[PDB]
RNA sequence: ACCACGAUCAAAAGGGACAAGCAUCAAGCACGCAGCAAUGCAGCUCAAAACGCUUAGCCUAGCCACACCCCCACGGGAAACAGCAGU
């Protein structure tokens, strides 16, 4: 009974983990979008200076 | 279930694979310093039978006691490789990881 | 010293106790060889 | 080493670099640059050959590749400057720092550790367990103790045949 | 529990967890991420600790 | 500060260098004899090994080198 | 009593544990593993103190060791109070 309760406690914590990881991807994508924009301008500027 | 070997289950780090079908495993236990009352690691070496020679130096293994020792110093057999060196699978998620970072996201398989 | 250092060295070891002229004994028997005075 | 005609890492992706005068291509090649520019091309070659993301310069893989290029440059320097103690120190320190990186990469990502060793030609070695001078007395005795063992093994085999032969005669 | 082997492992996985090895061969995985140290102690007491009755008897 | 502790060490080292100078020929004869015994003590240690292993003579082709001579 | 297909007590054997000082005792020198065997591999211990020297009966409801000496005791040296009283 205690081993089964422990497996159920792990599954509950796992559902919270999946919810926490989904909220972190949305934030990671936003940051990753800006860095690519900034990084693209810095490349275009660096490319124009070299050209 | 009975065995003449004192240590029935022990976890340790593989530190040698130069013996045929035998892994040399460093097992650490916490021992209380009576004067300082602080716990310090005390390490002991155990030889473990590795029939398939699957043990790599540095991986964490679980050793099970044999019913009777099979050699002068071989009193245990490899029961399970807990943490393969550099190829750890996170038990909490089942996904491969490299240190504290996931190699496959737990969100891949939902 | 650090706790790790105190652990490694362990309890302080006393120097072994030196035996005096009686060799750790209350009295000794002797045979007189010569008598004289000292300054 | 990359060919001297190789363009600099900065000018390789500018549009129209293939239609400029030959003189302009020489001035933007490795031939007209210092050795540090040739090392940037080598590092980029290894990064694309080995690492999964060639633009991740902070990964443990990229650091090992960057440091491996420096190590090769020091070895080339010391091949011509054999009394340069300053650079001999930098080489030995760099080799030690790479070994520490490889140890940490082996412990965290073995599949990547193997590709780094194959790609860079590194033979990973485990450190010796004890650090102590092997002086003349020990070197000589260890050699004698190995010879004594080898001779004892031969004698123990010639005491198996004689016993085997005598046993057969009884029959 | 002086006869229970306790071994620690740093930064091998992305989240912290406890794992118990029992004499039968069963393994008990306890996820401890997000839990306080007091909650971890109460959890392992519940699933693998002797109750107050068993200790009073001894 | 004062240099009295340095001065004690200075005099000790001076008298030692002076003693070594006066007796450098006796000390050289003593050092030679010690190295001979050191070589003999080393040779015995190797002979003990093969004798305790069951061999009656040194391993074939083995000659114990002189590891303490200036050469 | 007799057997308990047991209980109690407790050897041999296997596993674990177990004094102090000296590292100016730092290397030990066969100290490992596999295999039914043949035989094969070259390993095993060690500064987290191996190997070694020295000191000491111990963890005292008591325990260990010894029992003239040669660790032992066929044998030998030799002729035994470290049982009590006694010299
Ligand atoms: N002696 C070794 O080969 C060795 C091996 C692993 C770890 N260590 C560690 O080194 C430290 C020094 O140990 P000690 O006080 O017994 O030795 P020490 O300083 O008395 O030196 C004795 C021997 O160990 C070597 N040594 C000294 N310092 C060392 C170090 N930091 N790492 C490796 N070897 C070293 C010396 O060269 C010599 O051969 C300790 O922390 C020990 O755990 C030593
Ligand atoms: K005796
Ligand atoms: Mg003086
Ligand atoms: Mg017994
Ligand atoms: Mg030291
Ligand atoms: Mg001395
Ligand atoms: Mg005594
Ligand atoms: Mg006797
Ligand atoms: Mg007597
Ligand atoms: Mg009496």
């Amino acid at each position: 009974e205690l081993m089964a309760w422990n497996q159920a406690e792990n599954r509950r914590l796992h559902e919270l983990r999946i919810a926490r990881l989904r909220q972190e991807e949305r934030e990671q994508e936003q940051r990753q979008a800006l860095e690519q924009a900034r990084k693209a301008e810095e490349v275009q500027a660096w490319a124009q200076r070299k050209e | 279930v009975r065995s003449s070997v004192h240590a029935r289950w022990i976890v340790g780090k593989v530190i040698g694979t130069k013996m045929q079908k035998t892994a040399k495993v460093r097992v650490t236990r916490l021992v209380l310093d009576p004067y300082l009352l602080k716990y310090f690691n005390k390490r002991k070496t155990y030889f473990a039978h590795d029939a398939l020679q699957q043990c790599t130096v540095g991986d964490i293994v679980l050793l099970r006691a044999l019913p009777v020792p099979r050699a002068k110093h071989v009193k245990h057999e490899l029961a399970e490789i807990v943490f393969k060196v550099g190829k750890v699978i996170d038990p909490v998620t089942g996904k491969p990881c490299a240190g504290t970072t996931y190699l496959e996201s737990p969100l891949s398989s939902e | 010293a650090t706790l790790n250092q105190m652990h490694r060295l362990g309890p302080p070891k006393r120097p072994p106790r030196k035996l005096g002229p009686t060799e750790g004994r209350p009295q000794l028997k002797g045979v007189v060889l010569c008598t004289f005075t000292r300054k | 080493d990359p060919p001297p005609s190789t363009l600099l890492k900065d000018y390789q992706n500018v549009p129209g670099i293939e239609k400029v005068d030959d003189v302009v291509k020489r001035l933007l090649s490795l031939e007209m640059a210092n050795k540090k520019e040739m090392l940037k091309i080598k590092q980029e070659q290894f990064m694309k050959k080995i690492v999964a993301n060639p633009e991740d310069t902070r990964s443990l893989e990229a650091r090992i590749i960057a440091l491996s290029v420096k190590i090769r440059s020091y070895e080339e320097h010391l091949e011509k400057h054999r009394k340069d103690k300053a650079h001999k120190r930098y080489l030995l320190m760099s080799i030690d720092q790479r070994k520490k990186m490889l140890k940490n990469l082996r412990n965290t990502n073995y599949d990547v550790f193997e590709k780094i060793c194959w790609g860079l030609g590194i033979e990973y070695t485990f450190p010796p367990l004890y650090y102590r001078r092997a002086h003349r007395r020990f070197v000589t005795k260890k050699a004698l103790c190995i010879r004594v063992f080898q001779e004892t093994q031969k004698l123990k085999k010639r005491r198996r045949a004689l016993k085997a032969a005598a046993a057969a005669q009884k029959q | 529990n002086p006869w229970v082997q306790i071994m620690m492992f740093k930064n091998m996985t992305p989240s912290p967890f406890l794992r118990f090895y029992l004499d039968s061969g069963e393994q008990v995985l306890v996820d401890v991420e997000t839990k306080s140290n007091k909650e971890i102690m109460e959890h392992i007491r519940k699933i693998l600790g002797k109750n107050e009755e068993t200790l009073r008897e001894e | 500060k004062n240099v009295l502790k340095i001065r004690r060490r200075k005099m000790n080292h001076h008298k030692y260098r002076k003693l070594v100078k006066k007796t450098r020929f006796l000390r050289r004869k003593v050092q030679e004899g010690r190295l001979r015994r050191k070589q003999i003590k080393f040779e015995k240690d190797l002979r003990r090994i093969w004798l305790k292993a069951g061999l009656k003579e040194a391993p074939e082709g083995w000659q114990t080198p002189k590891i303490y001579l200036r050469g």
